[PDB]
């Protein structure tokens, strides 16, 4: 079979920059295809047979390559050209590459939300922490229950790129039983990030306003 | 133009089977092979197989032998012939068979180009497989601190859930996160909205969570304390 | 000096005016008599590039054999998409004759004389002729009948071997007879006798010759994954009757060489159908019941049509299943070594 590597995965393209990826296929001697896929929508073919544009496609999409390595090129990236990109060789497919809008600063802001009383009457508690923006995506959201660092009992929800301001957002939800929640008092969220001079902690005490 | 249209969303218990159709139009059904591709969520793409509707000849992927069968059917009408639907049968469903399934066809353009240049994609068919059952969500408030506000949509199945505020009057500053699959087999997501801290005693905020599979609609009002 | 070009060819044969047979009647009105003194000019110091997969000669022959079959073979009933066409269906005399294809003035057919020529590469020994050799328009699936053999060794033909959507043509350097019979007394039930000792001997070589093109790994045959009976079985026509034979035994990979006791005569379960799917791509056709007496069609197997079953072959074996389906590929089996060029 044939291996297809799409390294690297993502890069920050300022509106107007040029893209250059690498489809270092295992066994050359063949061609390659390219697909633009805005997630939630269907893939759109762009370049077929190593280097050829498909029907009704703007000439900003440029493809080339030979042997094992291949290259795609976009001239002046548009607002709807930020998506995923995949290459193929016959029955064997690639993994994909993501495009992202740049700048953006470096600092995350942090809201905290205690579980509602209505939910406690069901036997479970959900502590939701809210982050806006925060690039780079390397986060270190640490949960602290009475200064006891928590791990393995929370889950995260990240990307939702807005075309208006190129901002991010992120949720990490802590799930505990009704019992364990009332067992402790202080609940904090430790957001350690590179664009933060010092780790920001937002907290609340159980039962208070 | 050439279009490919597939059947609606599908959820199946593990061990079950599914038959997905794929209506075609805008070209001659006989002249082109139809391949089936599933957009493997966070796995990329895995090619399933093709069918040449001349004799219904098929070639199934080796890593799917004994679980997949394909067939075709030509147009019944005498006034609108040359069309036709293609079909995909999938048996013995488990966990890894949760994906978005597409019917594709090689774009009509060149001769030398091999039979794997998919220019035409169907709208797709989302397919979920678990032991969970259709359930309507509860809606708890993420109340604003007295020192943003939102709604968390928890314990529902299956996808999706759409989120709008005040019947679609407040759209700016709204952040509806993607759903997360809990260990319980049921989904959950979070939706928040940043608003002025002065309008927390004069403005009413309401989140319209919608869940069509369970035919559920909740009107929730988020307030401080 | 010449140039690769395409033009309208004309057919030539030895068809006889008194013959009531289907192919003779067509060739009478459609062809000219065979030239009694064919000449071949060997071009020295001249190489040339061929491609049997892009050959307009193929698309012309296809257009003619369709005409032949539309003129004579007429079903009692036939769908026209949403309606039916009820025509005339008398029993006919059916036995395909050799049909030469020839070039007009200003043009010449170039012939590849390289023995181990696979169909796509360049040739070293090229000659010029005016007409192709005698080619019977035998339509069939899975197996190629009454055709030409390979010059030296078994030759594997394919547009792209790494492409599973490309049908494979196995050109046999040694042919094996297939004796098909419908005895005269359940009147639909026929059979095909084949010398088993000679078949798996040839199929042994086919397996070995195929291992060269796939990194020396094991090679196993499997029954077709699906489709219409015409493609899942050995479909063909003898004496105007449509035969369908089960070829499961023909690919008994267990009995290939090894464990050693698999000799003798093998017979294939066959049936004669009156309701078929037209290879014309025109739909379904209903024919009249068979004719009385012993129907017998002793044919030669000259080639096999395979499609590589391909996916994520993590294991060390390629799976090959029989089945052509594309009758244009039947013509390429004979027209592979010819190319039409325009002179100056
Ligand atoms: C082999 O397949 C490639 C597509 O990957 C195609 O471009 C090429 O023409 C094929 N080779 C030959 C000799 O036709
Ligand atoms: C036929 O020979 C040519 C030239 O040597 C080569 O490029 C091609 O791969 C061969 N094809 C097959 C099917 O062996
Ligand atoms: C030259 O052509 C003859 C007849 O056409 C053929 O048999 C022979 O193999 C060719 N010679 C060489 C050296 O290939
Ligand atoms: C069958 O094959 C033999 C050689 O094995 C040949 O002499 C005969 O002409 C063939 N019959 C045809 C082509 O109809
Ligand atoms: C047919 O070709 C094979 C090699 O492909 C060779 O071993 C065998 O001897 C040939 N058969 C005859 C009868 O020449
Ligand atoms: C073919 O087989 C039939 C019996 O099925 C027999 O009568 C006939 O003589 C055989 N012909 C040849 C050429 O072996
Ligand atoms: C099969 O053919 C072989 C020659 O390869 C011959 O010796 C043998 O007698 C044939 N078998 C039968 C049953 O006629
Ligand atoms: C052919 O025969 C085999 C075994 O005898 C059987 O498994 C297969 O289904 C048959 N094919 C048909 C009836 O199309
Ligand atoms: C394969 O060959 C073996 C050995 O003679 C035989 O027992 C078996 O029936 C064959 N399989 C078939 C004919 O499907
Ligand atoms: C093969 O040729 C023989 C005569 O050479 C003929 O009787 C037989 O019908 C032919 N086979 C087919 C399938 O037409």
């Amino acid at each position: 079979e044939i291996v297809l590597t799409q390294s690297p995965a993502t890069l920050s393209l300022s509106p107007g920059e040029r893209a250059t990826l690498s489809c270092r296929a295992s066994q050359g001697g063949n061609s390659l295809n390219w697909y633009q896929k805005r997630r939630g929508q269907t893939p759109r073919l762009l370049i077929y047979d190593t280097s050829r544009r498909a029907s009704d496609i703007p000439e900003k999409f440029v493809g080339s390559g030979s042997g094992t390595d291949f290259s795609l090129t976009i001239t002046k990236v548009g607002p709807e050209d930020f998506a995923v990109y995949y290459c193929q060789q016959f029955e064997f497919f690639g993994l994909g590459t993501t495009l992202e809008i740049n700048r953006t600063v470096a600092a995350p802001s942090v809201f905290i939300f205690p579980p509602s009383d209505e939910q406690l009457k069901s036997g479970t508690a959900s502590v939701v922490c809210l982050l806006n923006n925060f690039y780079p995506r390397e986060a270190k959201v640490q949960w602290k229950v009475d200064n006891a660092l928590q791990s393995g009992n929370s889950q995260e929800s990240v990307t939702e790129q807005d075309s208006k301001d190129s901002t991010y957002s992120l949720s990490s939800t802590l799930t505990l039983s009704k019992a364990d929640y009332e067992k402790h008092k202080v609940y904090a969220c430790e957001v350690t990030h590179q664009g933060l001079s010092s780790p920001v902690t937002k907290s609340f005490n159980r039962g208070e306003c | 133009e050439v279009q490919l249209v597939e059947s609606g969303p599908v959820m199946r218990k593990p061990g079950s089977s599914m038959k997905i159709s794929c209506a075609t139009s805008g070209y001659n059904f006989r002249d082109f092979s139809i391949h089936w591709v599933r957009f493997n969520r966070r796995y990329g793409f895995e090619w399933i197989g093709w069918i040449k509707p001349m004799w219904g000849a098929v070639n199934y992927a080796r890593q799917l032998q004994g679980r997949v069968s394909m067939s075709r059917l030509f147009s019944q009408d005498l006034y609108y012939p040359d069309r036709g639907t293609a079909y995909l049968e999938f048996s013995g469903l488990t966990s890894a068979d949760t994906a978005d399934y597409f019917c594709v066809r090689r774009g009509s353009s060149c001769p030398h180009c091999g039979d794997f240049h998919f220019e035409h994609w169907g709208q797709g068919t989302a397919v979920v497989v678990s032991a969970a059952s259709t359930k309507g969500p509860s809606v708890f408030p993420l109340a604003p601190s007295s020192k943003a506000l939102g709604c968390l949509v928890k314990d529902y199945f299956p996808e999706p859930v759409t989120v709008s505020w005040n019947s679609g009057a407040l759209t700016s500053g709204v952040h509806t996160f993607p759903a997360v699959l809990q260990s319980s087999g049921l989904y959950s997501l979070s939706s928040v909205v940043t608003v002025p801290s002065s309008s927390l005693g004069t403005q009413t905020y309401i989140c319209n969570v919608n869940h069509k599979p369970s035919n559920t609609k909740v009107d929730k009002k988020v307030e401080p304390k | 000096v010449w140039k690769d070009a395409d033009t309208t060819l004309f057919c030539a044969s030895d068809a006889k005016a008194h013959e009531t047979e289907v192919h003779n009647v067509w060739a009478t009105h459609a062809c000219v008599p065979t030239d009694p003194n064919p000449q071949e000019i060997h071009l020295e110091n001249v190489t040339e590039n061929f491609n049997m997969w892009k050959n307009n000669m193929v698309e012309q022959m296809q257009e003619d054999v369709i005409s032949l079959w539309d003129q004579s073979l007429q079903p009692c009933v036939k769908l026209t998409g949403g309606s039916v066409i009820k025509q005339a269906c008398p029993k006919i005399s059916f036995d395909p004759i050799p049909i030469h294809y020839c070039t007009p003035a200003g043009y010449v057919i170039l012939k590849c004389n390289d023995k181990n020529f696979n169909g796509t590469g360049p040739c070293k020994n090229v000659s010029s002729v005016q007409c192709t050799h005698g080619i019977k328009p035998v339509v069939s699936t899975q197996l190629l009948l009454n055709g030409s053999l390979a010059e030296e060794e078994i030759i594997i033909r394919s547009e792209n071997l790494t492409n599973n959507a490309k049908t494979i043509i196995v050109h046999l350097n040694k042919s094996v007879e297939i004796n098909c019979t419908r005895p005269s007394n359940d009147i639909r039930k026929a059979y095909c006798e084949i010398n088993g000792t000679k078949w798996n001997k040839v199929l042994k070589q086919v397996t070995e010759k195929l291992k060269e093109h796939f990194n020396n790994k094991t090679i196993i045959f499997q029954p077709p994954s699906g489709g219409d009976l015409e493609i899942t079985m050995h479909h063909f026509n003898c004496r105007g009757e449509f035969f369908y034979c089960n070829t499961t035994q023909l690919f008994n990979n267990t009995c290939i060489g090894n464990m050693k006791g698999c000799n003798g005569t093998i017979t294939l379960p066959c049936k004669i159908k009156q309701i078929i799917n037209m290879w014309q791509g025109t739909g379904q056709a209903m024919y009249a019941p068979p004719i009385d007496g012993k129907i017998n069609c002793v044919s030669n197997i000259t080639g096999i049509l395979l499609t590589r079953d391909g996916g994520a072959n993590n294991t060390s074996n390629e799976t090959f299943r029989p089945g052509g389906g594309n009758i244009k590929d039947n013509w390429r089996s004979e027209l592979y070594k010819y190319k039409v060029v325009q002179i100056e």
